[PDB]
């Protein structure tokens, strides 16, 4: 199943950029 | 990625078409061989009666 | 000679025997591999299909 270890690290990187975006939205203050 | 979906399809496509007729179509071989068995019991069948 | 028969005898009946006891292993061979394949690659080929289906998303 790489197809999805592969579409996991698509959603990861999106997650992981949503994410890096709720934490900094929310650090910036 | 444009090789997923050449992926995704290519292992489907090239494996179950590919795939499903060898099943059948060494199914339709193997039930000639199971006739060639019986043939051999029928051979076996009528050294006997003769 | 009776006995190269009765021994010969015993061979060819021996071979049928053992052509009959092969008979049915190759039947059960014929049966059993095709039961596997039957089994085995619709299973597990099915269940690639299903990869085409179980990693969407």
């Amino acid at each position: 199943m790489d197809a999805i270890k592969k579409k996991m690290q698509m959603l990861k990187l999106d997650k992981e950029n949503a994410l890096d975006r709720a934490e900094q939205a929310e650090a910036d203050k | 990625l444009n090789e997923l979906q050449a992926l995704i399809e290519a292992h489907f496509e090239n494996r179950k078409k590919e795939e499903e007729e060898l099943v059948s179509l060494k199914d339709r071989i193997e039930r000639r061989r199971a006739e060639r068995a019986e043939q051999q019991r029928i051979r076996n069948e009528r050294e006997k009666e003769r | 000679l009776s006995d190269k028969l009765k021994e010969a005898e015993t061979r060819a009946e021996f071979a049928e025997r053992s052509v009959t006891k092969l008979e049915k292993s190759i039947d059960d061979l014929e049966d059993e591999l095709y039961a596997q394949k039957l089994k085995y690659k619709a299973i597990s080929e099915e269940l690639d299909h299903a990869l085409n289906d179980m990693t969407s998303i």
